[PDB]
């Protein structure tokens, strides 16, 4: 993170069990995501 | 989970939820009033979001007597109204409850009033001679088996006299169930409707449901979606001919109007609600018959003060097919009928698919009919004995076949001594056949008038 | 199980080359919704008229900007909205997929394909918003667009890259004469190369379903469907189709005219697209003006009817072509988008009700229709035969107005009254008869020269008619003189008369009498 | 609570119309000149009622129910609510029973019968009062019979009137000696908007006292535009935001629920029966202003009174041509309809 | 051309079966490697080899 | 050729139930394996070590910017103020 | 220096300033767009001073992909037109920019759009005979020198003959140059203009100005005060007399009339701006002649819905000197003035 963004980050980490696993980041408006469910939604949703 | 009321002002009532609790929108809600003598159960439907989990949304009971700080609670669901086989032969209010009986028919299944029309591919054109004992409609615009068909004209011509006059008269000739739904009316017009309908064995074969006007705006706007609700699945289950009436349309358009006026939007031109004409297309989507399922609509539509240019009557138009209109002036002059051939039309109306004979009589009546409208003013002015001789036979041929579209119906039985009179197509054509080649002119002035058959034309000619 | 083979075959291919990306991008909440509209807060930097995207599928454009807010419409669906959802800003300014499969099918205004016809192709996306050709790249305009009508072309010509308006009362019979044009061409595509060919298209708005489908099969009858597609927005539809098909029609038939390939662009009703901009700018309360209109509808308008125009030589020679339609109540043109309108183009067609009522079919007003290019669009040959009957009409219509009661007359006052009448009769026809030119013109020339004067005028018509086709049957040199040379020639009219004084001298329709 | 009334030190009474947040807006009734910031309010607890009893007969009060030229007090056995729920569709019957009245013409033309509601309508200076003085006053020998089942009570409302004109009304049914079975309540043009706007629901609830006990009652409306300026003038006056004409949104939907309660019962309840003749002005016999509009689609028929058919000749001066009435022949006698049939016909023609 | 029409109706009352009869043995052999493919999906999903 | 082309419209009726069980047989197969092959907790921290790559691999970006124009000045100017008159506080003043 | 945008809704715009650097009324700013496919650049003018530093502005060209937080930079002077001899050999809008070529450049001077009608003093106590090269004309209907005449006539009875008699007759008799001004002029009849003025070799002695309607309506009310100031500058500089032509003034007003209620005013008096007989009489009062110099010009009004007490032509008819009318019968008579005596006179 320090080094994405030059200023330091700090940390606060809520646990959430919906998600199958991967990890989620939100440093404002911007945001990253990598989730199982997400990926699996996303592949289903384009099947056709 | 439950949330609290903050404001309310007439029938518009606001509600606030905790955080993840705020319902979705068209979801019922119930609240609960008490009092010593006014005791009942406030039903609520949302209309929007405010933010701040507060939610806007309007009432279908009267607010009187409802103090702030009472609870209210959701069920997550939309309203509903039980469907089925029972439903035939009795009456329902616009929550559904059956007014006859007041624990009957709570135990058949349930469907959402909220529904999507149905897709464009599945469109095809109905075309079908429906022909009626009428003159004027057998002539002039003939009705169309499947499609739309409504009236139009001002307070007190003489609309729902016909609207009875043509149920009578189909629904004795029909195997298919037949829906009635009252949207605006007197309680006196639907109390002598279902007397009348139970004077024969027809009450059975049908199923009514109306509102009234005493009731608040919100259930005014609720009574024509539960009617298409049951005919829709009347239709799609059974796969079986279906009729449907509406006593009127400017109705809900008024109680829309008067919800929008509170709810906190902008008006526009003559004082009309934004986004009527959605609403309108959104509902009159709603009755179609698909390639293997036929549903017959008939739909009256009130105007203020006899004016076309109002915007309502003008948006509503687009969505009509066969349409015939009502004139005062025809009215005042005596015309019980008082139907206006001029300005009405119909879409099947062509050679291409009926006799030519048809068409030439019809383009030269009204060809006749113009020119009179034409010289009336130098006829009132300057008279009769200015013009020439064409001019002249003109105006009688024109007084004749002006006298002659009258006819005497069974509803006027109620008025008037006279009985019903009935004729078919054939006998019509050829009549006015002979009228317009001017064979007839030697008649008197009363020997036309009020006429059901020729055979009737010659009788009352012998008797004066 | 060849087709098995196929289907596994692709969807192997699919499932194989699954490939995504994790890549960072601004995501705001919902804080409001309901009538139509919501309100979004949280994206830092949005393009004006960006094509939003929602978690249920649902899309939206973003049309009013704030300090802290961002308004929005929903196209589509509407109740999945709800707060709580997170918005995903993508891509850019929204377009529109163009390309050469579209013909013959019914695609929705967004572009996809609501027919029940499978998936189209994509050649490539154009965005709506594009500025017109400058002033330094048009023609003069001189080519003759024929439309199929007697009175139109002969009153009124029409030519490539021309903006001609038709407004009318109800239950007049404007799409009559739309749907005639419209399969006039059928001549015209059968030949090879494609000058002659002409890719046209329709755009339908706020109409019943029944009608489109009643139209699409009567052009599957006619045969034109061939080199045509339809644009629909039904009623059922939100505001946001019926605001922005015409900008999807005019983009699509655009790109045609942009490639050298003449089009003809259609507009259904333009009364339906003014009322859903006041919808929506009302809802987004914005302030209001006369007859609640927004200040700036009248720039709409000319932002979109003013895309066609002729093309010069450097850029291919293309051409588009408009036809606009207006629905007007009570007789009554002082109306704000009437008038507007009528300011904005050029040329004009009134349809009255009252001739429509009886007599002629067509029932064109005469004494007001006015053509802006006029001569400069005609055919050489037509315009001789013309002989200037607008004032013969114009004075005998003067006339007959005084003569109604009036037996003693001059002799030649009685046959100009006798010619505007026999005019009059000659100029009406039935629907779905299109005329082809030569036809037409034969016709204007046997009614100018008085050859028809002693015919009695109840049954001109049908005389006429018997003659075309004798005409067609055992002759055939002067179609094909007039075919192509453009121009009637001397010998042609002295056959021609020949043809006339044989045929009329064994006519008969009611105690006749042939004479010389 | 909703429309509840509360009480002011100084004797007036008010309610409560609209809640807000952190506001009550209310109304005051009676003089409010006497209002200052600072004063106590009170809750009563009870929702508005009026009294109602059989001793009102023959005497004026105010539209609360506190006589104000009368001498004494009334005995009122039971109070009633306002708001009230209209009988439903399966409790009513159909109409069979005449109601015979004076004029020659209205009957042989638009019969009236117990149970229909009828509308009067036309410009000034034509005559419109006379009519129902001269209905109420031809009642009496009906009610010389001492029949429960040939009896008819008959109730005055006036608004916005001169108190002399209110006092010339009383006069000639002094003369008439009708005074006997009948009553006056009394908004004058001097009184506050409150009066005017909530007297016509006293003088129904009045009525349907009675109704209900079986016995057949008369009521009639002298004017009703006076009563949508009122409260146009309340609702602009409370912020509410305006609609058409200046009129607020809602105002037909107020007239419906005046005009549905009279009715007919069913046998099982008893042969109680109410009428009604509202009166609407107009200006230059004009139907485009929409007040006609709306209050001619809830009645069962109309007539129209023109000046140039008064100055022509004919004194009840009603337009044949127009004039209708829905409930039709039922409502006369065997007899006439006997004798008389499809006369306007032959008028019209 | 009516007749045509009726014949035509034929062919598609015979095709209307006819794709029910193909699809019969499409749905018995849709499921022979349907494992697989799932399998190659969810190797791609999860980023490595199931 | 209209037949022909309800023909092509009957494969594309197959190309529906195609779509269909493809979809039931993803959905259903990939969650069950998803769901139960790789549920063990052990497995749960190598799928970060995976993440951790990626934002190791992303390229950089620039971060700027981290409430009236005259009441942010005026607040900007209290600050400053602030810190220049709280030099001397003690730990109890 | 620089400011920042901060919402936007249609054309509007609006800005925010620093504290010491806010603008006055009626200056020009600049801003460009990033996007590639819609790379352009957007010119604005100050109408409004809301307060607390934040200026609502209006655009001159369509606002299409901008976005909040882009720089906003200031010109410090009014809109500015080119002047000079090297003018009247091409075509060119309100911007000044030739759309033939981008050729022409700030070569020339450059000069404020807004000015100032002369003062009291110097106006000219007397009026002037103005003669011409027609018969019927002059007899009939005598020209004021420095009036204001208006034409009524359509399509087909020698209207632009007459125009390009008139402009070759001035050029020729008494020198000098004539400008052409379209106000809301559609595409394809300006080229037809141009290439007809092109064949009658008349095109090197005037100045054309366009209006077109796809604009905004910022630059439909600034084209004539632009074509107005370069007309000036004429007759200031040189000392020949001009002669102007605008095709409507019915345009005008609406395109007033829209601003107007853009800005969120209040309307009045049949749906019209408040104001109007203020811009109409500040766009006329700089038609005079003074100094020995004429500035004549000639106008074409439409009437809406064949009323003459509306209040657009009433207002206009209040600075009208003579009147003109054509028709077809004179025409089908078949004669070159096709003027009609009976429907025409004049004030002198
Ligand atoms: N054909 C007819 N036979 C007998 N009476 C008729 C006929 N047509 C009209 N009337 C008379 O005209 C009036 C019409 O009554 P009605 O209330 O049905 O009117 P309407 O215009 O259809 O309005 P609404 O929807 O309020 O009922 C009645 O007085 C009725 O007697
Ligand atoms: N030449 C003609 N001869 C005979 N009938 C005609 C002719 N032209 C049109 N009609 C008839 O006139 C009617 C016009 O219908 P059309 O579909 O054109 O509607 P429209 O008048 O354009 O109105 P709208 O679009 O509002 O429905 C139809 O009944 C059509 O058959
Ligand atoms: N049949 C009649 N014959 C002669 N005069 C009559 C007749 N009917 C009414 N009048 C007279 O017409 C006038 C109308 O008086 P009335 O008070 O009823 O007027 P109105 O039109 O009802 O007005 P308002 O109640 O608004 O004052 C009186 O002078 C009355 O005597
Ligand atoms: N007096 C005239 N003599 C001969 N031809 C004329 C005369 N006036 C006009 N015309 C012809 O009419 C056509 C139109 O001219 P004009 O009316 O000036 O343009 P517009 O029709 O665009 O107003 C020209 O091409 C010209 O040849
Ligand atoms: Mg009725
Ligand atoms: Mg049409
Ligand atoms: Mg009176």
């Amino acid at each position: 993170l320090s080094r994405i963004y030059g200023r330091p980050v700090s940390v606060q980490l809520h646990v959430d069990p919906e998600l199958l696993g991967g990890l989620s980041i939100t440093v404002g408006d911007e945001v990253i995501d990598g989730s199982i469910a997400s990926r699996l939604a996303a592949a289903q949703t384009g099947l056709p | 989970t439950a949330g609290r009321v903050v404001r309310i002002t007439g029938p518009v009532v606001d509600v606030e939820f905790p955080r993840g609790s705020v319902p979705e929108l068209f979801n019922a809600l119930h609240a609960e009033i008490t009092f010593g003598a006014l005791a009942k159960t406030l039903t609520l439907e949302v209309a929007q979001h405010l933010g701040d989990s507060l939610v806007r949304c309007i009432s279908m009971q009267p607010t009187d007597g409802l103090v702030r700080g009472v609870e209210v609670t959701d069920t997550g669901a939309s309203i509903s109204v039980p469907v089925g086989d029972g439903v035939k032969g009795h009456v329902f209010n616009a929550l559904g409850d059956c007014l006859d009986d007041p624990g009957y028919g709570k135990d058949f299944e349930h469907w959402s009033i909220h529904r999507k029309p149905p897709a464009f591919s599945d469109l095809e054109p109905r075309t079908e001679m429906l022909e009626t004992g009428l003159k004027v409609v057998d002539l002039l615009t003939p009705y169309v088996r499947g499609g739309k068909i409504a009236l139009f004209g001002g307070a007190g011509v003489g609309k729902t006299v016909l609207i009875q006059e043509m149920i009578n008269r189909i629904a004795r000739n029909f195997g298919g169930t037949s829906v009635f739904a009252g949207v605006g009316e007197r309680t006196r017009e639907g109390n002598d409707l279902w007397v009348e309908l139970a004077d024969a064995n027809v009450l059975k074969d049908t199923a009514l449901v109306f509102g009234q006007m005493d009731e608040p705006p919100g259930t005014r706007m609720r009574v024509a979606l539960s009617a298409l609700t049951m005919a829709e699945f009347f239709r799609d289950e059974q796969g079986q001919d279906v009729l449907l009436f509406i006593d009127n349309i400017f109705r809900f358009t008024q109680a829309g109007s008067e919800v929008s006026t509170l709810l906190g939007r902008m008006p526009s031109a003559v004082g009309y609600q934004p986004t009527l004409a959605d609403e309108m297309g959104e509902l009159q989507e709603r009755i179609t018959s698909t390639r293997g399922r036929s549903i017959t609509s008939m739909q009256a539509v009130y105007v203020p003060a006899d004016d076309y240019t109002d915007p309502a009557p003008a948006t509503t138009f687009a969505h009509l097919d066969a349409t015939t209109e009502l004139s005062r002036a025809v009215f005042s002059k005596g015309i019980f009928p008082a139907v206006d051939p001029l300005a009405s039309s119909s879409t099947i109306l062509d050679p291409a698919i009926v006799g030519d004979e048809h068409y030439r009589v019809a383009q030269e009546v009204i060809r006749i009919l113009q020119r009179y409208k034409d010289l009336q003013d130098i006829i009132a002015i300057l008279g009769i004995d200015e013009l020439s001789e064409e001019d002249k036979q003109l105006v009688n041929r024109a007084r004749r076949i002006e006298r002659f579209l009258s006819q005497n119906m069974m509803a006027a039985e109620q008025f008037t001594g006279q009985p019903g009179s009935t004729v078919p197509l054939k006998e019509t054509i050829e009549a006015f056949d002979k009228l317009t080649k001017g064979e007839f002119d030697h008649l008197p002035e009363q020997a036309f008038f009020l006429i059901g058959g020729l055979d009737d034309l010659a009788k009352k000619a012998e008797s004066l | 199980t060849i087709s098995a083979a196929d289907i596994e075959g692709a969807i192997e291919d699919y499932v194989s080359s699954f490939s995504a990306d994790t890549e960072r991008e601004e995501i705001g909440t919902v804080i409001d919704a309901g009538d139509g509209i919501a309100h979004v807060e949280g994206l830092p930097s949005v393009m004006t008229q960006e094509l939003l995207e929602f978690p249920g599928g649902v899309l939206g454009v973003a049309l009013n900007l704030d300090e802290h807010s961002v308004g929005a419409v929903i196209l589509g669906e509407f109740e999945k909205i709800e707060e709580g959802q997170q918005v995903k800003r993508t891509g850019e300014v929204l377009s529109v997929p163009v390309g050469d499969a579209f013909l013959g099918r019914v695609v929705n205004p967004l572009g996809q394909p609501i027919d029940g016809q499978g998936d189209i192709a994509a050649e490539t996306r154009r965005a709506l918003e594009l500025q017109a050709p400058s002033v330094v790249q048009r023609q003069s305009v001189s080519e003759p667009l024929q439309t199929g009508i007697k009175a139109i072309d002969a009153m009124t010509p029409i030519g490539r890259g021309q903006r001609q308006l038709i407004i009318g009362d109800r239950k007049t019979g404007k799409t009559a004469v739309c749907v005639d044009t419209i399969l006039n061409q059928r001549e015209a595509w059968l030949t090879g190369d494609p000058k002659q060919q002409v890719r046209c298209v329709y755009v339908a708005i706020g109409q019943k379903g029944t009608t489109i489908a009643s139209v699409k099969r009567a052009l599957e009858e006619g045969g034109a469907m061939e080199y045509t597609t339809i644009v629909a927005a039904p009623a059922s539809d939100a505001a946001g189709f019926k605001w922005l098909a015409p900008y999807t029609g005019s983009a699509i038939g655009q790109h045609w005219m942009y490639n050298g390939k003449h089009v003809l662009i259609v507009f259904d009703d333009l009364s339906k697209q003014a009322d859903a901009y006041r919808a929506i700018s009302l809802l987004l309360r914005r302030p209001p003006g006369r007859e609640a209109f927004p200040g700036d509808v009248f720039y709409l308008h000319s932002r979109l009817l003013e895309r066609c125009a002729k093309l010069s030589d450097e850029l291919g020679g293309g051409s588009m072509t408009g036809l606009p339609i207006i629905e007007t109540k009570a007789n009554d043109i002082s109306a704000f988008i009437p008038t507007n309108v009528i300011s904005i183009t050029d040329g004009q067609c009134f349809l009255e009700s009252d001739l429509f009522n009886q007599g002629v079919r067509p029932a064109i007003n005469v004494g007001v229709s006015v053509s802006r290019v006029g001569g400069a669009a005609q055919i050489k040959a037509m315009k001789e035969v013309a002989g200037s009957l607008r004032l013969d009409l114009s004075q005998y219509r003067e006339l007959e107005a005084f003569a109604a009661f009036a037996s003693d007359l001059d002799a030649a006052s009685k046959a100009q009254l006798d010619r505007g009448a026999r005019l009059v009769e000659l100029l009406k026809q039935p629907q779905y008869s299109p005329l082809a030119v030569e036809e037409q013109v034969v016709a204007i020339f046997l009614g100018t020269q008085g050859h028809l004067d002693s015919v009695p005028v109840e049954d001109v018509q049908r005389f006429e008619s018997e003659l075309l086709e004798h005409v067609k049957a055992s002759h055939s040199d002067i179609f094909d003189g007039i075919r192509e040379t453009k121009k009637l020639s001397e010998e042609a009219e002295e056959k021609l008369v020949s043809v006339i004084n044989e045929f009329k001298k064994g006519f008969q329709a009611s105690d006749g009498s042939s004479v010389v | 609570m909703t429309q509840e009334l509360l009480e002011f030190p100084g004797g007036v009474l008010g309610v409560a119309l609209n809640l807000d947040e952190h506001s009550v807006g209310a109304v005051i009734l009676g003089e409010f000149e006497k209002i200052e910031e600072g004063q106590q309010v009170k809750r009563t607890g009870e929702v508005l009622s009026v009294p109602v009893g059989d001793a009102f007969l023959g005497r004026v009060v105010n539209p609360l129910g506190q006589p104000i030229d009368g001498q004494g007090d009334i005995a009122a056995e039971t109070r009633r609510a306002l708001e009230l729920q209209a009988p439903s569709v399966v409790q009513r019957q159909s109409v069979s029973e005449p109601l015979q009245t004076g004029i020659k013409a209205i009957d042989a033309m638009t019969p009236i019968g117990r149970g229909q509601r009828q509308l009067i309508i036309g410009d000034r200076k034509t005559g419109k009062t006379a009519v129902c003085v001269d209905t109420i006053l031809n009642q009496r020998e009906a009610w010389l019979t001492g029949d429960p089942k040939q009896q008819v009570r008959c109730v005055y409302v006036a608004i916005g009137q001169k108190g002399t004109t209110i006092a010339s009304v009383k006069r000639a049914l002094e003369e008439g000696g009708a005074m006997e079975y009948t009553t006056i309540v009394a908004a004058p043009a001097s009184d506050a908007a409150g009066f005017k706007w909530l007297a016509p629901y006293t003088g129904s609830a009045i009525g349907q006292h009675w109704m209900y006990n079986g016995k057949h009652v008369l009521i009639v409306f002298d004017d009703l535009s006076k009563q949508a300026d009122a409260y146009r003038a309340i609702s602009l006056l409370l912020r509410r935001p305006p609609g058409r004409e200046a009129f607020p949104g809602d105002v037909f939907y107020l007239h419906s629920r005046l005009l549905e309660r009279c009715a007919k019962l069913s046998d099982e309840l008893g042969g109680g029966s109410m009428t009604g003749l509202p009166i609407i002005e107009t200006k230059a016999n004009d139907i485009s202003a929409f007040i006609p509009t709306n209050v001619i689609s809830i009645t069962d028929g109309q007539c129209f009174l023109e000046s140039d058919l008064f100055n022509q000749g004919v004194r009840p001066a009603i337009n044949v041509g127009v004039s209708v009435s829905r409930v039709g022949g039922a409502a006369q006698i065997k007899a006439m309809k006997e004798v008389a049939g499809s006369l306007r016909l032959d008028l019209s023609q | 051309r009516a007749q045509a029409s009726g014949e035509v109706a034929q062919t598609l009352t015979q095709a209307d079966q006819q794709l029910s009869a193909q699809g019969d043995q499409v749905r018995s052999g849709l499921e022979s490697s349907v494992d697989g493919l799932s399998a190659k999906l969810a190797s791609r999903i999860l980023g490595v080899d199931v | 050729a209209q037949g022909a082309q309800q023909i092509q419209l009957m494969r594309q009726q197959l190309i529906r139930q195609l779509r269909t069980g493809l979809g039931a047989e993803a959905v259903n197969k990939a969650a069950e394996i998803v769901r139960a092959h790789v549920a063990d907790p052990q497995a749960q921290s190598a799928t970060v070590d995976r993440f951790l790559s990626e934002l190791e691999q992303m390229a950089p970006s620039s971060v700027v910017i981290d409430l009236r124009a005259a009441s942010r000045q005026s607040l900007a100017a209290l600050v400053e103020k602030f810190d220049s008159v709280a030099g001397g506080l003690d730990a109890d003043g």
